[PDB]
């Protein structure tokens, strides 16, 4: 939530990880729970050392975070499940982000809320002249 | 026309003395030479066209143009029937891939029949659907 | 951040692409933040006026240089063979060859040969001398200074015009038709009549002289009474030399008919005499339409009264489309310019109303040319205009059912049949064009299809040429429509039948394929564009395209991938087709005069027949004297000329980049770039404000659309310029 | 209220399908807003780029099918 | 018979006052 | 390269003006106006 | 050969047969009667 | 940030949601369907305009769209 | 093997084309002089212009591929 807990996974280091935006503007950090020492690829690119138990590895999008989610949930048979994606910001704080909530997103719980939901079809969309002036969208209005 | 015909012009008379053989009959230049002769040709020495619509000038447009006019037609009435034909047998995708050729050789044959058959769909209403069971695009 | 000001979703992103997309709609007003509606159209009027004086300041830049650095009092003593001169050169970076070369047209300063038409024009004016045309770039300076001070207060709140005087449509129609189409031409067959035919009767008519002398003897009073015959009682006879009195009879306004046969140009009291009679009917026509007085029309019950059968509503409910809308107004008026340019274009090349213009051939085709890419670009800009209104400003409940409405309801049988007519010309066109080109590649140039264009053969025959035979209704001369007795008859039939002016060319056997091909040309750019306007609305594959505005870059790569879906990008493709056939038909204009100047008419009439013709007898001969412009040994006044043929090459061929390759390559190049100036270390001292990323979609197809049409320009520019200044100059 | 293979027009006016035929593969119950399953022969446009074929299956509601059976 | 120098610096001057006025005017426009 | 129009002083002074000094100037004023808050 | 005559029926080989025996009727009508501009 | 709306013509087969890279979509319950769901996008901040989701969508002119509308650091994808 | 056979039927086309529609004694008897030439057109539409005049009275396409000089060089 506020503070990670995690090691290191064992990796030579790279190019395409963290530039000069992390200590600026944000980053983001995944920790997940292995059950063994296997090898995963990183979006960053190459291979990487996954170590034994809660580990941590920190990104600079969150693209990447949840292309390393989907490896971890589909390309391992002990399909690792469990992991949480934190957005850290140079202040220090950290913004739980995914999978927030506590369940996962493809599967529906009682809790969340319809955000973003019209009560139409594409087809009975207002027309951009009777809103031409107003300022607002002719989808959002 | 302001166009000498063939027959005597200065300079067609003084290019019609070296065609090239074109296949390998070796008059083939002078056959030409001569047939060439009823054109009529510009300041240039080559066989002008009169394409106006005046028949003593037909053999230059109109004589071959409802001669494609029939071979187009032809085409177009076999490709169209065929598929109509293939609108239903079990399944009209395999049917325009692979060719059913005795169903194509016999709209092949029987095509030459084409504008009666056009008069003959246009009047039966079978030719041009209707404006409202088209698969239109949205307005 | 303060840049946009405009936009505040631009003023929010910390890439680099919104300084560009700042760049980009700082125009559009209709997307500004805080606009209302009559905002909208004061900062229009405003703009309006800063326009008009930018175009009189360059106006008055062309006069002040032929005034300070022009040879205009060395032309006018023989502008026959004396070249006229635009400006000076001042770049350091000559040497010595490129000086010794471009003091030419007898200056020792580097000049610059003009080949616009202003000397020509302020010749035909009844300009002299240095001093007076300075004095008019002074006043329209003054004149230009004016325009930008009422742009200024029109933008007060005091002297800010309401919506309703904007929508007052009646009420400016009459005064564009009578104050400002009519007495204007007026006022211009006024100074025709007392500056520009004395001065070519000899008599120097200036503002200190014009208030005494009369234009005619006879004085005013037989305009008052009648008789009118004494204003056209003595013209100026074939033996008249212009700027002098010499055979040159006194009366105004002489309907003659043809050419003067020593300047080869219109007669300049016809030249009044037709602005006068123009002035007349624009003055009658502009009052017409109903204002404050309840005498005329108002457009409503007009467009409300025209139904049909066939028609469906008529063109009811149409006033307001068109008054409440601007790009609806905008379309219109680009479709009417752009139609009237290209008029400009066929009228300035056959009938030249200039002093010694039909000689200058250079001068002749580079303003032909330039007034045809002028039209060309306001045809694609109606149409987009077109499609833009259709987007943003269209509504189907008040245009229901009328012309509009019924225009898109059968969209799918227009542009199929477009596509039709397009494929109709091409298929055949270029079949033609091989055919001839094959058996010509085999020797036999007897099997080619020379097909006689006997229509517009035709229309010769029935306007006055009689070279064809065909006694049709003019060359026949007991016709009903020749023996009338009108004044335009001898001349205009000896004009015609002359053939060394570049009225009514002999039309031969190539210039049927040449037609053919500018009508597949024009039916192209039609059908995208056509496409483009009523497909802006929705299709098939994304309804919404209201919604989403008129340039937007894609809709994803699913349902197939829609690339170039937007009515922009259909502009875009037009582009392209409006640059084609621009570029076919001067290349058509500028062999067919290079073999009419030259006398070598054969050259044309038997090599354009076929593509290697035009590939060998104009683009590969006449572009021999243009890259010869520096060799190793010398430099020629024509290196500029070189110079800019290879920029234009470049040019064109740097929009390639960014039309083929696109924006994820780009992108991916960038994060390597950014990467290497963040890890340098004596480069960790500078960095960027603003995150650079690579050129958006849409916007970098507009650049590369932009580098083609500026590619294309400048190496036609050069070209079309200095093969027919080498051949004649 | 319609059956399960009868022939139907679609006035979508914004679907692949507006003016063509479908036959109603089954209708659902009541209470949703798209129940009539209508199965067509011409696929739309649909799926990544490059893709074979699309869908045909649809959910369209009552009001807005012509039948023609 | 050609220009005179004091002819073109009065050009200039004279000039110079619509480059005040279109500064005015591109001034307003903005705001 | 000369003059031998009237004022061939003037040119030598405004073509380094309008291809430097005014460009130079635009271009600083500009990105000092395009990139401040 | 129940597969073969399917293969010699497809789109490819009919519409290169029917090619080839228009090109065919077009080289000896071009041979038997050459240069024909017009009727 | 761009913004992401979703019609009713949504049948809740969740496709979209396991599509999108950025878990800015979710299955929220509804009524209107036969699976009782609908997707929904409440950190539309995230969402890139990749329109991934109008890849894999059944209905007849995809029930989400993507209306590309302002951009930022995360919707303009900037590792810098 | 497919490839091979496509390989094998386009060399068998060059050493055929060589043996019957060729010059290449004609040019191994005068290899200064005449031009070589391993293609005969049919005289069709005009066509058969571009048999030109390669040396020694025969008719031809002159070959650029050169592979004379490899048979010259084989032996
Ligand atoms: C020389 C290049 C070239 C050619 C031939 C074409 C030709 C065509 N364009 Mg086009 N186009 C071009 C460049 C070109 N374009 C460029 C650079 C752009 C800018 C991006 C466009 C943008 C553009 C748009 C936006 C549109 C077209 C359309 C068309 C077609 C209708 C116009 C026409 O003249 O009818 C027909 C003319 C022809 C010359 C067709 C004959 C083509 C060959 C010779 C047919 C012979 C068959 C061939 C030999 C088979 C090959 C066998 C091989 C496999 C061995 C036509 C096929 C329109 C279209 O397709 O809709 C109607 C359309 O909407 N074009
Ligand atoms: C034989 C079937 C057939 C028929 C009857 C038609 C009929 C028509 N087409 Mg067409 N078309 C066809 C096949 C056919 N097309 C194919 C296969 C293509 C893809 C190359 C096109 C591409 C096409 C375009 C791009 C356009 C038309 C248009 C048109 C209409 C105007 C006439 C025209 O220009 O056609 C001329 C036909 C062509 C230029 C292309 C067809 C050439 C092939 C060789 C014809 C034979 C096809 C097939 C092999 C024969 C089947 C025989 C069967 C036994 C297997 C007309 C209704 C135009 C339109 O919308 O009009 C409003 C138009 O713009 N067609
Ligand atoms: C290294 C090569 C080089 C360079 C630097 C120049 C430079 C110049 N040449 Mg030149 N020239 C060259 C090679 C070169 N030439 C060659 C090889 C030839 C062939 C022999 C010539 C032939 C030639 C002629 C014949 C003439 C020149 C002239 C000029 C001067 C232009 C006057 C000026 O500043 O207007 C200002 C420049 C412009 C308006 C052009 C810029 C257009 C921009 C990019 C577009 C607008 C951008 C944007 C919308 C607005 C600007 C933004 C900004 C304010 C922030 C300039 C000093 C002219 C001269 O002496 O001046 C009277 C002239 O008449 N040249
Ligand atoms: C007598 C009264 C009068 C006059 C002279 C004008 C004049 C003008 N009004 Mg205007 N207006 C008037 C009354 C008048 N208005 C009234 C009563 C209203 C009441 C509602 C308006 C409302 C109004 C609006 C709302 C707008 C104007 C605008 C304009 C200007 C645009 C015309 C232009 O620049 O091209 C003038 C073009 C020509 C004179 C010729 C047209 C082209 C011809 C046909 C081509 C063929 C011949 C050609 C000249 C040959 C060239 C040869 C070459 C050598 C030069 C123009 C200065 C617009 C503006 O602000 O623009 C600055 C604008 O937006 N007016
Ligand atoms: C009477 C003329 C006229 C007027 C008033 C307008 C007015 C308008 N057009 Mg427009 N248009 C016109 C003619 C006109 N157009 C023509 C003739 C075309 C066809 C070419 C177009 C094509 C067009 C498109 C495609 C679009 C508009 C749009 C617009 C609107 C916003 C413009 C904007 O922000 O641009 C901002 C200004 C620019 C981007 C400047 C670009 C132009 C530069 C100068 C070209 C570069 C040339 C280069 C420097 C030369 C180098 C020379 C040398 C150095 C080598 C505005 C209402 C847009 C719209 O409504 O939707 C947003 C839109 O998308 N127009
Ligand atoms: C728009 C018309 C126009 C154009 C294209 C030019 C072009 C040129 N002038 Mg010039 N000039 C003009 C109007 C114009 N002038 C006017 C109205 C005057 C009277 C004050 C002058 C007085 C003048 C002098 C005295 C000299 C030039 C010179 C030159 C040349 C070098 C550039 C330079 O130093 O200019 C600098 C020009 C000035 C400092 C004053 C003119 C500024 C005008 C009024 C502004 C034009 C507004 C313009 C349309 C804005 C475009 C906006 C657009 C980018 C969006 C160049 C060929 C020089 C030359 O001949 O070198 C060989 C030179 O010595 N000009
Ligand atoms: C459009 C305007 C323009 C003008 C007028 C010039 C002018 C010049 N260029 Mg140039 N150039 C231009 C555009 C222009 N260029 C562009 C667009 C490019 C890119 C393609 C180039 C690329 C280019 C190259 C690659 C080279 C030149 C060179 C030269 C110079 C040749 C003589 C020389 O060595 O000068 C000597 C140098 C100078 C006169 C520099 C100016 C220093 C002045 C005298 C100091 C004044 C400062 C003062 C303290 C401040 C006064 C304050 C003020 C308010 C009064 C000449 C001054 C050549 C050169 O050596 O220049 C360095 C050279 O090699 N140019
Ligand atoms: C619009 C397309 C078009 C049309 C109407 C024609 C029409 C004609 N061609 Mg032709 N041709 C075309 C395109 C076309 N061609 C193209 C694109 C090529 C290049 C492949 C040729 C190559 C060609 C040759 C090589 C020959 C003809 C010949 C002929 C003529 C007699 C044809 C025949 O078999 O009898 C006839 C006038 C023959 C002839 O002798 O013409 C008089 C002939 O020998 N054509
Ligand atoms: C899309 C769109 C648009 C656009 C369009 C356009 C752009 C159009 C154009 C059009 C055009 C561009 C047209 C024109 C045409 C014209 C014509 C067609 C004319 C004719 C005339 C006549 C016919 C006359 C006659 C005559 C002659 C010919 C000769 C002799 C003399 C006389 C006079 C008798 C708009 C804007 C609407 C908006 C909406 C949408
Ligand atoms: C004679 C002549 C001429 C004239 C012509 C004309 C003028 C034309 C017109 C034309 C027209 C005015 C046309 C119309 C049309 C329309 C329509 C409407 C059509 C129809 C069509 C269709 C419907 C189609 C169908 C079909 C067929 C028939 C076959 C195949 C299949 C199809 C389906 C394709 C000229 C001068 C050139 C020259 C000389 C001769
Ligand atoms: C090269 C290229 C780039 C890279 C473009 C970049 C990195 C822009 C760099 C521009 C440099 C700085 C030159 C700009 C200066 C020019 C002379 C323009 C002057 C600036 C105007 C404001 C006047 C793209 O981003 C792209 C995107 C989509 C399709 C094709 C392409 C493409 O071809």
């Amino acid at each position: 939530m506020t503070e990670l807990s995690g090691q290191p996974p064992k990796f030579g280091g790279s190019t395409g990880g963290l530039l000069s935006k992390a200590n600026r503007e944000e980053k983001y950090a995944i920790t997940w729970t292995s059950a063994s020492e296997q090898v995963f690829e990183m979006p960053t690119g190459g291979a990487a050392i996954m170590n034994e138990g809660e580990n941590l590895l920190y990104l600079a999008r969150k693209e990447q975070c949840l292309a390393l989610g989907t490896q971890l949930r589909t390309k391992f048979k002990p399909k690792i499940q469990d992991y949480k994606i934190y957005r850290v910001y140079p202040s220090g704080e950290v913004q739980y982000l995914h999978p927030a909530d506590g369940v996962f997103p493809e599967k529906v719980n009682e809790g969340r809320e319809a955000q973003g939901t019209k009560t139409r079809r594409i087809g009975q969309n207002p027309e951009p002249v009777t809103i031409k002036f107003s300022g607002k969208a002719p989808y959002e209005v | 026309a302001n166009l000498t015909p063939c027959s005597e012009n200065p300079a067609y008379l003084a290019k019609s003395k070296n065609f090239l053989n074109t296949t390998n009959d070796p008059n083939s230049g002078k056959i030409r030479a001569e047939r060439y002769a009823s054109a009529l040709c510009g300041p240039e020495g080559y066989p002008h066209l009169i394409v106006d619509g005046r028949f003593t000038h037909a053999g230059d447009f109109l004589i071959p143009s409802i001669l494609f006019l029939y071979i187009a037609g032809w085409i177009g009435w076999v490709g169209r029937s065929y598929l109509i034909e293939i609108r239903e047998s079990k399944n009209p995708e395999m049917q325009e891939v692979v060719i059913n050729v005795p169903l194509a050789i016999k709209k092949m044959l029987g095509g030459f029949l084409w504008p009666l058959a056009a008069v003959g769909e246009y009047t039966s209403g079978k030719l041009v659907m209707k404006d409202s069971e088209i698969p239109t695009s949205p307005r | 951040t303060k840049f946009p000001k405009f936009s505040q979703d631009l003023a929010q992103d910390p890439t680099t692409r919104r300084i560009w997309y700042g760049i980009a709609t700082a125009h559009d007003f209709e997307t500004h933040d805080g606009m209302t509606e009559e905002n909208l159209y004061q900062k229009i009027f405003a703009s309006h006026f800063g326009h008009i004086a930018i175009i009189f300041l360059w106006t008055s830049g062309t006069l002040f240089h032929v005034a300070w650095q022009g040879n205009f009092e060395q032309w006018i003593k023989d502008p026959l063979n004396i070249r006229p001169i635009a400006h000076a050169i001042w770049d350091p970076h000559f040497g010595e060859g490129a000086v010794n070369a471009f003091t030419q047209a007898g200056a020792s300063n580097p000049v610059n040969i003009a080949y616009s038409g202003v000397y020509h024009w302020f010749y035909t004016i009844g300009m002299t001398t240095n001093q007076e045309l300075y004095s008019g770039a002074v006043f329209l300076l003054v004149l230009a200074s004016l325009f930008l001070f009422a742009g200024w207060l029109h933008l007060q709140p005091k002297f800010r015009p309401s919506l309703a005087w904007f929508k007052n449509a009646e009420s400016r129609l009459n005064h564009h038709l009578a104050g400002l189409f009519g007495v204007s031409s007026l006022a211009w067959a006024g100074h025709l009549v007392h500056v520009a035919i004395p001065e070519a009767r000899g008599q120097h008519v200036g503002w200190d002289n014009f208030l005494s002398t009369p234009p005619h003897p006879a004085g005013l009073m037989p305009f008052f009474t009648g008789n009118w015959g004494v204003y056209a009682a003595d013209p100026d006879t074939a033996g008249h030399i212009f700027g002098t009195s010499e055979g040159a009879g006194t009366a105004i306004l002489t309907f003659l008919g043809g050419f003067h046969p020593q300047t080869e140009s219109l007669w300049l009291t016809d030249i009044a005499h037709h602005h006068l009679a123009i002035a007349v009917i624009f003055i009658i026509a502009g009052h017409m339409y109903r204002t404050n007085w309840g005498i005329g029309h108002s457009i409503k019950e007009i467009l409300n009264a025209h139904k049909g059968p066939l028609t469906g509503a008529g063109h009811t409910n149409l006033y307001d489309t068109i008054n409440n809308s601007l790009h609806f107004q905008l379309g219109l008026a680009l479709a009417s310019l752009g139609v009237i340019t290209s008029l400009v274009a066929q009228h300035m090349y056959s009938l030249p109303s200039y002093a010694f213009i039909a000689q200058d051939h250079t001068t002749q085709a580079a303003l032909y040319t330039h007034h045809q890419y002028i039209a060309g670009f306001l045809m694609v800009g109606a149409f987009a205009h077109g499609a833009i209104f259709f987007v943003r400003d269209y509504d189907p409940v008040a245009n229901k059912d009328n012309v509009l409405a019924r225009m898109l309801e059968h969209k799918e049988a227009l542009i199929s049949h477009l596509s039709w007519v397009s494929l109709f010309l091409g298929f055949h066109t270029l079949g033609l064009y091989v055919h001839n080109d094959v058996v010509v590649a085999f020797g036999t140039p007897e099997k080619q299809i020379l097909i006689e264009p006997v229509f517009a053969q035709w229309i010769q025959a029935t306007s006055g040429k009689a070279l064809y035979g065909f006694d049709v209704l003019l060359s026949n001369p007991d016709s009903i429509a020749s023996t009338t007795g009108a004044a335009w008859l001898p001349g205009w039939l000896d004009a015609i039948n002359s053939g060394t002016n570049s009225l009514f060319l002999t039309i031969g056997p190539g210039d049927f394929l040449v037609h053919h091909a500018i009508a597949l040309g024009l039916h192209t750019t039609a059908l995208i564009l056509i496409k483009g306007a009523l497909d802006a609305r929705g299709s098939k594959l994304m309804p919404d395209k209201k919604d989403f505005g008129y340039s937007f870059p894609c809709d994803g790569p699913g349902r197939g991938g829609t690339c170039d879906i937007s009515a922009w990008d259909a502009f875009y493709l037009a582009m392209f087709w409006m640059l084609n056939t621009l570029g076919w038909l001067t290349f058509y204009w500028h062999w067919k005069h290079l073999g009419v100047w030259s006398g070598n008419v054969a050259q044309f009439n038997e090599n354009s027949t076929y593509l290697m013709g035009w590939f060998r007898d104009y683009l590969w001969a006449n572009s021999a004297q243009l890259i010869n412009g520096y060799n190793p040994y010398g430099v020629n006044n024509l290196s500029v000329w070189a110079w800019m043929f290879l920029f234009g090459h470049l040019v064109w061929a740097t929009g390639f980049m960014f039309l083929i390759s696109w924006r994820g390559y780009w992108q991916e190049l960038i994060e390597t770039i950014v990467w290497a100036h963040e890890r340098t270390p004596l480069a960790n001292l500078v960095r960027w404000k603003d995150k650079p990323v690579a050129l958006s979609i849409v916007q970098a197809r507009l650049v590369g659309l932009a580098h083609f049409t500026v590619g294309y320009v400048l190496t036609y520019a050069a070209f079309l310029i200095a093969s027919t200044a080498g051949k004649f100059g | 209220a319609l059956n399960r293979g009868d022939k139907v027009r679609i006035k979508r006016t914004e679907s692949y399908w507006y003016g063509d035929v479908g036959t109603v593969a089954s209708v659902e119950k009541s209470g949703i807003l798209y129940p009539v399953i209508v199965r067509f022969d011409r696929v739309n446009y649909n799926g990544f780029s490059g893709s074979a074929s699309g869908v045909n299956t649809n959910n369209f509601a009552e009001n807005e099918l012509e039948l023609v059976q | 018979m050609a220009l005179s120098d004091t002819q073109i610096l009065a050009a200039l001057v004279v000039a110079l006052l619509p480059a005040f006025l279109a500064f005015r005017l591109s001034t307003e426009l903005y705001k | 390269m000369d003059g031998s129009y009237a004022a061939s002083y003037l040119p030598w002074i405004l073509i380094p003006m309008v291809g430097w000094l005014f460009p130079a100037v635009t271009m600083g004023l500009l990105f000092i106006h395009i990139e401040s808050e | 050969m129940d597969g073969l005559k399917s293969f010699l029926s497809t789109a490819p080989v009919m519409i290169m047969a029917l090619l080839t025996f228009t090109a065919g009727i077009l080289i000896e009508f071009n041979r038997f009667y050459p240069d024909l501009l017009f009727h | 940030s761009h913004s992401v709306k979703i019609y009713d013509t949504c049948i809740g087969c969740t496709q979209c949601v396991r599509a999108c890279p950025l878990d800015v979509l979710e299955m929220v319950p509804w009524d209107g369907c036969k699976a009782a769901q609908i997707a929904s996008s409440p950190r539309t901040e995230d969402c890139v305009g990749c329109k991934r989701c109008e890849t894999a969508c059944p209905t007849d002119f995809l029930s989400i769209r993507v209306y590309l509308g302002a951009e930022t650091t995360r919707s303009m994808g900037l590792a810098y | 093997f497919g490839h091979l056979a496509v390989v094998f039927v386009w060399l068998s086309g060059m050493y055929f084309h060589g043996a019957k529609f060729s010059n290449y004694e004609g040019w191994l008897a005068d290899p200064t002089h005449i031009k070589p030439s391993a293609q005969v057109v049919w005289p069709i539409v005009g066509q058969g212009i571009l048999n030109g005049d390669v040396g020694g009275g025969f008719h031809g396409i002159q070959i650029t591929s050169g592979l004379f000089y490899l048979w010259r060089a084989s032996g």
